C-alpha cells in the first residue's frame, strides 16, 4: 500500500558467425588438374617399359 | 506458414481487412516442421534433416 510504491517495480535468435578467426582470398589459381593426368600418364610409362623388359627377355 | 501444434485437430487463421482487388483464389497444403527449413535465415542450425 505505501512506503515501496513511491519509485516504480524466448527461444531462438539464431546467430552464426561465433568465436572463429578473420579470413582472406587471392586469385591465381589451379594449375593442380593437369598432375592429375601427369601422375597417370607417367604410371602408364613406368608399367610401359617394364614390358619393355619382358618383351625384350622373351626373346 | 501457420504452425499446426503437434496433435492439433483445428488451425484457425484470420487476415485482417484489406482490398481483395484482383485476388486469384487460394492453395493450400501441409508440411512437417522438420521438413521445412526457416527462410528468413542465411543457416538454421535446428534444420536437422536432408
Amino acid at each position: 500500500a505505501a512506503a515501496a510504491m513511491t519509485a516504480t517495480r524466448m527461444p531462438s535468435s539464431g546467430s552464426s558467425p561465433s568465436v572463429p578467426s578473420s579470413i582472406i582470398a587471392e586469385e591465381k589459381l589451379l594449375a593442380l588438374l593437369a598432375e592429375l593426368e601427369a601422375l597417370s600418364r607417367q604410371l602408364a610409362a613406368l608399367t610401359q617399359q617394364v614390358s619393355e623388359l619382358r618383351e625384350q627377355q622373351q626373346q | 506458414l501457420y504452425p499446426i501444434p503437434a496433435k492439433a485437430t483445428n488451425v484457425p487463421i484470420s487476415i485482417p481487412s484489406r482490398n481483395w482487388a484482383a485476388f486469384r483464389g487460394w492453395s493450400f497444403t501441409r508440411l512437417k516442421t522438420k521438413e521445412t527449413p526457416s527462410l528468413g535465415s542465411g543457416f538454421d542450425p535446428y534444420f536437422v534433416y536432408s
